């Protein structure tokens, strides 16, 4: 392991799938250093109208991945002959510009997680700043994987293909957990859901700051 | 490559040299050979046999002919720049 | 001439005493061999209708088609040599996809269509390769910039258009476009137009047989370059048919 | 259709299929591959040009001069 | 580059042309004989065109390659030098063999030279806008073995080991009177073998041993170029043994 | 061997028992990145045919970069050369990737376990810098000792007849299996979750996940 | 002519007369034929060789795992292409890691045959070329031209007398739509055998098969399993 | 179109020519009389100045007398034109090989390296080759004196008494006549050059503005180049003038 | 001087004399293996330590010889290996380095032994040896050997050298195998364990 | 004037349809794979006895157990030689065993038609090789006879004969050489077939033999082997 020093860091994003659907909570505020330069940030991006990704760690380092994947996208789709951005296409692609990266001593380091639906599979795929894919359960991404993520586990082991719902309490949960625990947070967080619809990502909406407990 | 050794065999009906010289030998000598080359060939094989003072042609003659025909010939030949048109 | 071995047509570096370039020239008759293809510029769009030719009896949808996506919101349909045109699919969806990544908002079509046009024309200076065989227009819907028509032809000229045609019939079908009120206009009434003035300009030589394909790019389609439902082609198709007649 | 007239034709052999295949052809050329498939037709014993004359017809019109087997294949 | 314009194309005859124009320029003159002998390979020109003002010394029509590479070359025309021509393939085979022996240890073989003759030739067909050199060049040397070889290469590129050839002005003529010449006491006694060059090139046109050069080389020791005074007091002894034989 | 630095870690221990025919690749169920695993689920091990099973593991970036590649190695072998993938893919592939990882210290130990396509088997090991070699034992990640030794002891039978006093057959190596990864986990502490033991055959590929002990 | 001097050389009514002299070449290579399904891709191909005492090296290439081709035309211009294609296919599997798109790739090939087509003093590629791949949005049987345009047929038959063959495909276009693997090949081979004389009736040893699908990857039957499509015998339907 | 404006003049001849090198040897006999003559203490060249008018201003040492090197000296028969580009590529070998080795440059050393270049243009590529042929003066350490001819593919000739230019012939055979392989000394041999000149030349007596010579002589171990100006040549054409004087008688 | 492959030469033979390793000296991560290689039958080598580097310039070093070899129709000497070995690997360079290869073969001026090592060195001795632990070695052996030792009486040579040597050895899981070169043939006497040899003698 | 390039009405290009011819022009070269080995067979067909006849070649190596026999112009066959030499060892060093003759075949046929006269790279040819090369081998596979034309059509053959009597020599061997004729049989065939394209009759310094035979490496025939043959024709 390495990681560059962050300085726009986007930290805690869970993402738990439920059937043709996901539901993310990734906060909507990015501080850089110190000063919380855009309590309003979009890490959730547009590869094309069945899927989205958000992505944590150096924030920075997300919008390269972005534009090589605009780019990419933009050529391929809107003829739809056969060729067309796809599930498996937008992962592995993502996954090749992070590993082209890790090959040099510097990589840039975002940790992604992919909702997509293909031609005929719907997928929830994890893509790392460095490369490699999988499909995948749940996964956290940037302060995620260390702090919250084993609770979540614990929750998901006898139903691991539950309800919207119930995955909203939980992430809802988890923002007045995130301020308990780790400092760079706000409490303006986005709720992103991955559907067939499309990618929605409403603006920051908040719940209690709760860091007023001191019962013993 | 065929054909060429047709053009030999209808060459030596007209002629009165030997049918003890293969026609077929002169043919593989000198391949991509046009009509009237191959009866130069006769016709060059008939020269050293008049030098030599034969009334008969032999396949001593022959044989350099056809060597003399691929080596020098070609360069004159009329074949690469009509082909190419055609 | 026509039939020579030294400039004229082997060039185009080459004038003559009028001023001629006789190659640029033969590159503009055979964009005219096919069928014809037209864009019409709305206030809020583009709507195209092509002629989509039926070369077998063993086809399928897309199958030699004329419509391309340059850009997501920039449509482009092509008329003469398919040849020359899917070259110059790849070359102008390249100048917008990277313009695209920079700039990050919609491609200005003044500004494509001023690089696709250079490209051209530096293939009709050039006696070292021929110039494209076709002709095209590229048509689009923003909001950043309006809807544009533009149009590109073997020479390397872009200038705007508000309704153009390209193939066979262009100047006939050119003509049934002054008459139509189009730069104000819906895009969903152009439809029904594009689709009446294809089925009668086609006649069995221009090309034996066609299949109606039409393209939205307007306020029906937000902004994007998307093909027509099948109950929009229909109905297009059926009112091309009554007026036919 | 006006050319097979003159002679007689199978129904199973027609010019669309050979348009389809190859655009080498005009209107002098297409008199020509009619009246050439009649002399191979004619050659074997028939009253009637087939479709194996024709398909034969439009390859001997044209020139060859060692032809191809596994030349180009 | 930007010329890319046709020399050579390839015709229906089987050849390519410049390599057969290059051909009858070797047929019709500048005789070039070599022997291989037991010890010692010597090769000859005849031609040098000294005229009685012209310098001997510092001309060479004979250019080592190497050391142990030599080669005599041949073409002419009415631009009867086509020393300019050879300068060019001389220059880039004395690199390759002096490479050759940095890489490979062993001394570099005639072997090695006459398959460099063949691509550069037909390198300089497959090239656009190029075109083959006219020469036919006389490769002489020894291997690793030490064992005297004489190499004859033709302007395709093509190459044979010949114990005695000759070329220019009747190739076959000049060989088949040498070919009495070439006995197994001439092969065994170096200074025969350095008179059977000499005696090869005196058939087409006699005397003159300011016209003929010939270069000498023993083992892998480095090439001598003999001096004219050398070959005049040669060709005199020469003469007198053909009136023997005979 | 060399604390994760130059390319990410992603912990994981492989071992390898080559039998005659059957040959057991046994390897953690994981994907790390970081310090906690992500997913019990891996494509880790991929199958290019039946008679080819590849592992490469370690950082989860390496495992994804070579594990495609040899595919496409695969796919090129079959058709020059005319011999399906098995030994000779494997060979081949070592090379290019230990000159691609060793200047930038090697993270990554693929192994492929395979038959020839002539037949005879083979089991090969790199180090990380390029050596193949036809084993009976293996040993590889860090610990790269640590199961060679039962390998040696077990299979090879030197000083030893206890568990087998002969050589092992396709019965034995898979009950073998289940007790050597159930003993790993007391003594390396770089696993979470569970355990995955795939064995290759020329007739049958076999998974079995196995929990963490 | 002097309308085919260099593929720059223009006609008056403004065609390039070597870009359809390229197809004529076309006609001299071996007849293939390309069909489709719903879950197959299919290509039925005549190989010929000089030595019929000996196995006829295949005319089915690999290109990718799911992409099989079948070349009628000039052999060593259909290999120096297929490199190109095989090169991005092999690549798309490495970077894109889909079962890559026909009309994809199909598009790069277009911008590659242009360039000689467009460029002075050189030939164009006379070699059609069928291509047979299944992806995710199921199969495509594609024919590419001598020139750089595509149809996406069901079926298509280009190669020497070529209109036989099509009489057949005309008359089962329904059919093959409908098909399973075994079908497709059936009619391919009752297909490719008109396009020769009345007389001759194939053999599996002049008979290699690209089969393409949703059930399989890549497999060339060059005599493995052509005996039973083969079997049923139809002999030159008109 | 570019192959047939292509007048395949860079093709070869069946006899082994090339057409080109051909043409450019006649360009060379248009031209003026460049001579060099072999001494026993230095050497000469002596060279046709065709640059006569009342106002000159000489911005040059002289427009045919080229010092190539601090070593070596040439003159010229042929184009001006050409020999502007080709006099300063020939500065920058002598110079460099100068560098390298510290000792001058052989004559033979210096017509190799331009002839690839010659033989380049000749061959391929359709690029006219140089209008003129050079005639280098130099002593180099290895044979003593030398000259060294150069022609329009860079075939090279060792030449001890030679002459290229307008009457060619007579001035080589004339010089052949009275010397034959280095006979003559440094002083004699400049007396022979201008009398060569004389002959070929259309004026009869000659001045210093129709004739300039350039010697190049080794002293103290180190090799000398001068153009000589215009005061000894005067000197020079009156030894001549005046033994041709008695020939009569 | 070194280990890891190792030559002396003799008249009538040399000998080649090898380790069977894996990785560095500290643990094995096989027991089966041989690292021994057959690039050509002019000779064996193989090493260890730094095992892509061995491999590569010793692959590229059979690449040029073998081709010239072959198809010029005249045997390569001690003297071409070593050189297109020394050439190749200076440039590479600054990509890992550790080869340590024995080059041999019968030429003109007869038997050529040179020793290739991955710093340049180029050397002919008594014995040499490159790559690590034969570096004590050197010392023992040249007492016991003479400048011509046939191929029989250096059998038995190799035999007590070993068996002494596997004592003060504490490297296992190795092999010793065993070559004699005849010229531009190679052939295995006998592939003994290390172990066995310390009974034996 | 027109263009080489060009495509002519019949379906073929003018400079391949050339260099077909240039094939013709050469000497014979027989490549016969028997199940026994590949036995590879040219005529020397000298003319002069200074000649070395050792050196005179047309069977050069493209491996070390992979022998060709080339045919046409003798010269344009030797740059496809040197490029293989390279090809074979480079196999060596990244597969680590030695190279087939299907490989090798395939990837020197790409190089046989890149053709464009002007506005083309000179890295790249501006007119095709008249050469046809006989690839005959025993290799992992077995053995192997595979067959390249200057057309870049590759095809597996058991029998090929190229060179003057290309087309009548083929036709020949098709009759005798068969899968039910041993090896030495096949080198009686070759000899018969190679006399009408001689000037002169059969002798062992008028054909050079080698074959490579399973479990063997290529040898080249010695004077005793090649006057064996001789003896019985």
């Amino acid at each position: 392991t390495q990681n560059p020093m962050v300085t726009g860091t986007s930290v805690l994003g869970v993402k738990f799938d439920c059937g043709v659907v996901i539901a993310a909570d990734m906060l909507g505020s990015y501080g850089s250093l110190a000063r919380f330069r855009n309590i309003s940030r979009i890490m959730r991006v547009n590869d094309s109208t069945m899927l989205g990704a958000s992505g944590d760690y150096a924030d920075f380092q997300y919008l390269k991945q972005v534009l090589g994947q605009m780019v990419i996208d933009e050529e391929l789709f809107g003829d739809g002959h056969s060729y067309s951005p796809r599930a498996i296409h937008s992962w592995l692609t993502r996954a090749m510009y992070s590993r082209r990266s890790k090959m040099n001593p510097l990589w840039n380091t975002k940790v992604i997680g992919g909702y997509a639906g293909g031609e005929s599979f719907l997928g929830y795929v994890d893509m790392l700043g460095v490369a490699y894919e999988a499909p995948s359960l749940a996964t956290g991404y940037g302060a995620y994987l260390a702090q919250p993520l084993l609770r979540e586990v614990l929750e998901k082991q006898p139903v691991l293909s539950q309800t919207e719902a119930r995955e909203l309490v939980e992430r809802c949960m988890r923002v007045l957990y995130y301020r308990d625990a780790r400092s760079y947070n706000r409490f303006q967080v986005a709720t992103v859901t991955e559907k067939g619809v499309e990618i929605e990502g409403p603006l920051s909406a908040q719940t209690n700051w709760d860091i007023a407990h001191m019962i013993s | 490559l065929e054909g060429r050794t047709h053009i030999f065999k209808i060459h030596a009906r007209s002629m009165s040299v030997e049918r003890d010289i293969r026609f077929e030998l002169l043919a593989r000598l000198c391949p991509n050979s046009t009509g009237a080359e191959i009866r130069s060939v006769c016709t060059e094989a008939g020269m050293f046999a008049i030098r030599a003072r034969r009334k008969i042609a032999t396949e001593k003659d022959f044989l350099e002919a056809v060597n003399k025909v691929i080596k020098s010939y070609a360069k004159f030949s009329a074949t690469p720049r009509y082909m190419t048109y055609n | 001439m026509s039939s020579i071995g030294t400039g004229y047509d082997l060039s185009a570096s080459t004038f003559s005493p009028d001023g001629r370039v006789f190659q640029v020239e033969y590159a503009m008759k055979a964009v005219e061999n096919s069928s014809t293809a037209i864009g019409i510029r709305c206030k809020d769009g583009v709507v195209f209708g092509v002629e989509k030719l039926v070369l077998s009896k063993l086809y399928e949808e897309g199958s030699n088609k004329r419509l391309f996506n340059v850009d997501r919101h920039v449509g482009m349909a092509v008329a003469g040599l398919l040849a020359d045109a899917r070259s110059l699919a790849d070359i102008a969806r390249e100048e917008a996809s990277n313009f695209r990544s920079n700039f990050g908002y919609n491609i200005p079509l003044k500004h494509l269509a001023d690089r696709v046009a250079m490209y051209v024309h530096a293939y009709t200076l050039y006696s070292a390769v021929r110039p494209f065989g076709c002709s095209f227009m590229l048509g689009s819907y923003s909001v950043n910039d309006g809807a544009q028509l533009y149009m590109i032809d073997p020479s390397g000229v872009s200038y705007g258009y508000w309704g153009c045609a390209i193939g066979k019939a262009r100047q006939a079908a050119k003509t049934e476009i002054e008459k139509l009120q189009m730069k104000e206009m819906t895009c969903r009434d152009v439809v029904k137009e594009v689709a009446k003035i294809i089925y009668i300009v086609h006649d069995e030589v221009k090309d034996k047989a066609f299949e109606l394909e039409l393209s939205w790019v307007g306020e029906l389609t937000k902004g994007r370059h998307e093909i027509v439902p099948k109950d929009v082609r229909e109905e297009a198709e059926k009112y091309a048919k009554e007026s036919l007649k | 259709q006006i050319h097979s007239r003159k002679m007689n034709v199978s129904p199973d052999v027609n010019y669309e299929e050979l348009a389809r295949c190859t655009d080498d052809f005009n209107g002098a050329q297409c008199k020509a591959v009619c009246v050439e498939a009649g002399m191979i037709a004619l050659r074997r014993g028939a009253t009637e040009l087939t479709h194996e004359d024709y398909m034969e017809g439009i390859l001997e019109v044209q020139a060859k001069k060692k032809a191809n087997l596994q030349y180009y294949a | 580059m930007s010329y890319d314009r046709a020399i050579t194309v390839f015709s229906p005859d089987g050849h390519l042309f410049q390599v057969e124009y290059a051909q009858e320029a070797v047929k019709k003159g500048s005789t070039a004989v070599g022997v291989r002998g037991r010890d010692i390979v010597v090769l000859g020109v005849e031609k040098k065109s000294v005229a009685k003002l012209q310098d001997e010394r510092t001309v060479r029509k004979i250019c080592a390659l190497d050391d142990n590479v030599c080669m005599a070359f041949a073409v002419v025309a009415s631009v009867s030098g086509l020393t300019a021509d050879a300068r060019i393939v001389i220059n880039r085979a004395r690199v390759e063999c002096q490479s050759h022996r940095l890489t490979v240890g062993d001394p570099v073989t005639v072997e090695y030279i006459t398959r460099y003759i063949a691509s550069l030739k037909q390198r300089y067909t497959q090239s656009n806008g190029r075109r083959p050199f006219g020469i036919s060049a006389l490769i002489v040397g020894f291997d690793f073995d030490g064992t005297p070889r004489l190499y004859q290469t033709d302007p395709s590129g093509t190459y044979h080991a010949w114990k005695a050839n000759a070329i220019g002005r009747g190739a076959k003529s000049v060989r088949e009177f040498l070919e009495k010449n070439y006995t197994d006491d001439a092969i065994e006694t170096d200074d025969l073998t350095i008179k059977l060059v000499i005696k090869a090139l005196l058939e087409v046109v006699q005397s003159g041993g300011k016209n003929i050069e010939l270069a000498v080389m023993r083992r892998d020791q480095p090439l001598k170029i003999l001096s004219p005074e050398e070959i005049e007091k040669y060709v005199a002894e020469i003469e007198k043994e053909k009136e023997e034989n005979e | 061997r060399f604390s994760p630095y130059a390319f990410n870690g992603g912990t994981v221990l492989a071992i390898a028992g080559e039998d005659f025919s059957i040959v057991a690749s046994d390897t953690r169920l994981s994907e790390g990145f970081s310090i906690h695993t992500r997913d019990s689920p891996k494509c880790y091990k991929l199958t290019d045919k039946t008679v080819i099973g590849c592992s490469g593991f370690h950082g989860d970036c390496l495992t994804l970069t070579k594990i495609i590649e040899a595919r496409l190695k695969m796919y090129k072998h079959s058709n020059n050369k005319a011999m399906t993938t098995g030994a000779i893919a494997a060979m081949l592939s070592t090379i290019l990737y230990s000159r691609r990882f060793f200047p930038y210290y090697v993270y990554n130990i693929i192994e492929g376990l395979d038959e020839e396509g002539k037949g005879a088997v083979y089991s090969f090991d790199p180090v990380g810098s390029y050596q193949r070699d036809s084993f009976k034992a293996g040993g590889s990640a860090s610990a790269m000792l640590q199961p060679l030794l039962d390998n040696q002891v077990g299979f090879k039978n030197m000083q030893n007849v206890e568990h087998v006093p002969l050589t092992l057959d396709r019965a034995m190596r898979l009950v073998k299996d289940v007790f050597i990864s159930a003993a790993e986990r007391d003594v390396y502490t770089g696993d979470a979750l569970r355990i995955c033991i795939v064995t290759k055959e020329g007739i049958r590929e076999e998974t079995v996940p196995l929990r963490k002990d | 002519n002097q309308y085919d001097n260099d593929v720059t050389v223009w006609s008056p009514q403004g065609r390039i007369h070597q870009i359809e002299y390229a197809m004529e070449a076309v006609k001299q290579g071996s007849a293939t034929v390309g069909l489709k399904s719903k879950t197959h891709a299919v290509l039925v191909a005549l190989k010929r060789a000089q030595s019929e005492l000996a196995a006829h090296q295949k005319k089915i290439l690999h290109v990718d795992n799911h992409i099989g081709i079948s070349i009628a035309g000039l052999t060593a211009d259909a290999r120096l292409l297929c490199n190109f294609m095989r090169q991005e296919c092999l690549d798309s599997r490495f970077v894109f890691d889909r079962p890559l798109p026909v009309s994809r790739l199909v598009s790069l090939i277009g911008s590659k045959t242009q360039i000689p087509t467009q460029r002075y003093g050189r030939r164009p590629y006379g070699v059609g070329l069928l291509i047979a791949g299944y992806d995710d949005m199921g199969p495509h049987v594609f024919q590419t031209c001598p020139s750089a345009n595509y149809f996406d047929c069901r079926a298509m038959s280009i190669g020497a007398r070529s209109q036989s063959a099509r009489t057949y495909l005309e008359r089962h276009m329904s059919e093959f739509m409908q098909c399973n693997l075994d079908e497709l090949v059936k009619h391919g081979l009752r297909a490719l055998r008109e396009t020769l004389p009345a007389e001759q009736d194939l053999t599996t040893k002049n008979v290699s098969i690209g089969i393409v699908g949703k059930d399989l990857e890549f497999t060339i039957y060059d005599d493995d399993d052509v005996s039973p499509f083969l079997d049923g015998l139809e002999e030159r339907p008109q | 179109m570019s192959r047939r404006y292509d007048s395949r003049t860079t093709i070869f001849s069946p006899e082994g020519r090339l057409y080109q090198v051909e043409y450019a040897m006649e360009a060379i006999g248009h031209a003026g009389t460049c001579l060099g003559i072999l001494a026993n203490d230095g050497v000469l060249l002596a060279a046709e100045r065709r640059n006569i008018h009342k106002l000159l201003d000489e911005v040059f040492f002289s427009e045919k007398i080229y010092k190539l090197n601090e070593d070596m000296a040439c003159s010229v028969a042929g184009i001006t034109s050409d020999a502007n580009v080709l006099t300063n590529e020939l500065r920058l070998i002598a110079q460099r090989y100068l560098l390298q080795y510290q000792e001058p440059i052989p004559c033979e050393q210096l017509v190799t390296a331009l002839c690839d270049i010659k033989q380049a243009y000749t061959q391929f590529g359709g690029k006219r080759p140089f209008g003129v042929s050079l005639l280098y003066i130099g002593w180099d350490k290895h044979y003593g004196f030398q000259l060294y001819q150069s022609d329009p593919s860079g075939n090279y000739g060792g030449w001890k008494a030679t002459c290229i230019g307008n009457n060619s012939a007579a001035a080589v055979s004339m010089l052949k006549q009275d010397y034959k392989e280095g006979e003559m000394t440094l002083k004699s041999a400049l007396a022979l050059a201008v009398k060569v000149l004389n002959k070929t030349m259309d004026v009869s007596k000659l001045s210093a503005e129709k004739v300039e010579i350039a010697t190049l002589t080794r002293e103290n171990g180190k090799t000398v180049i001068r153009v000589l100006k215009q005061k000894e040549v005067e000197q020079l054409i009156k030894k001549h003038e005046e033994e041709e004087a008695k020939a009569e008688r | 001087t070194t280990t890891l492959a190792f030559k002396f030469q003799h008249g009538v033979i040399v000998a080649a004399d090898s380790r069977a390793t894996a990785g560095p000296y500290i643990a094995s991560q096989t027991v089966k293996k041989v690292i021994e290689i057959n690039p050509y039958l002019l000779g064996t080598m193989a090493g260890g330590a730094a095992d892509c580097s061995f491999w590569e310039r010793l692959l590229a070093r059979q690449c040029r010889i073998y081709e010239l070899r072959n198809k010029e129709r005249i045997s390569v000497a001690a003297a071409s290996k070593l050189l297109a070995n020394m050439v190749y690997q200076y440039k590479g360079m600054g990509l890992s380095m550790g080869t340590m290869i024995c080059g041999w073969d019968k030429r003109g001026p007869g038997l050529y032994y040179v020793d290739s090592e991955g710093n340049r060195i180029s050397g002919t001795a008594f014995s040499v040896g490159s790559g690590s632990v034969y570096a004590f070695g050197v010392m023992d052996r040249g007492y016991s050997y003479d400048l011509q030792v046939e191929e029989a009486y250096d059998l038995a040579r190799r035999a007590i050298y070993q068996a002494t040597y596997r004592d003060a050895y504490s490297g296992g899981a190795v092999n010793l195998y065993h070559v004699r070169e005849d010229g531009w043939i190679r052939v295995s006497s006998d592939n003994v364990a290390d172990l066995h040899d310390k009974y034996t003698s | 004037d027109r263009g080489v390039n060009t495509f002519s009405p019949e379906g073929r290009l003018f400079q391949v349809e050339y260099a077909i011819e240039g094939h013709k022009l050469g000497s014979t070269a027989i490549g016969i794979q028997t199940s026994e080995g590949v036995c590879l067979a040219v005529e020397k067909r000298i003319t002069s006895p200074l000649m070395e006849p050792s050196s005179i070649e047309k069977i050069v190596e493209i491996d070390a157990h992979i022998g060709c026999a080339m045919s046409g112009l003798i010269a344009d066959a030797k740059t496809l030689i040197d490029k293989a030499r390279v090809e074979t060892q480079n196999h060596w060093f990244t597969y680590n065993e030695t190279m087939t003759v299907e490989s090798v075949t395939q990837a020197v046929s790409n190089l046989a038609l890149q053709f464009g006269e002007e506005d083309a790279d000179p890295g790249a040819m501006s007119r095709p090789f008249g050469v046809a090369l006989l690839f005959g081998g025993v290799d992992e596979k077995g053995p192997q006879l595979f067959h390249m034309d200057p057309s870049g059509t590759f095809v597996q053959c058991d029998a090929r004969a190229i060179g003057s009597a290309s087309e009548g020599a083929q036709s020949s061997l098709q009759e005798v050489y068969h899968k039910s004729t041993t090896l030495k049989e096949a080198i009686k065939s070759s000899l018969i077939i190679l006399k009408q394209v001689m000037e002169e009759k059969l002798n062992a310094t008028n054909i050079e033999l080698a074959t490579v035979q399973p479990g063997q490496n290529f040898h080249m025939f010695t004077k005793e082997e090649l006057e064996e043959v001789i003896k019985d024709i």
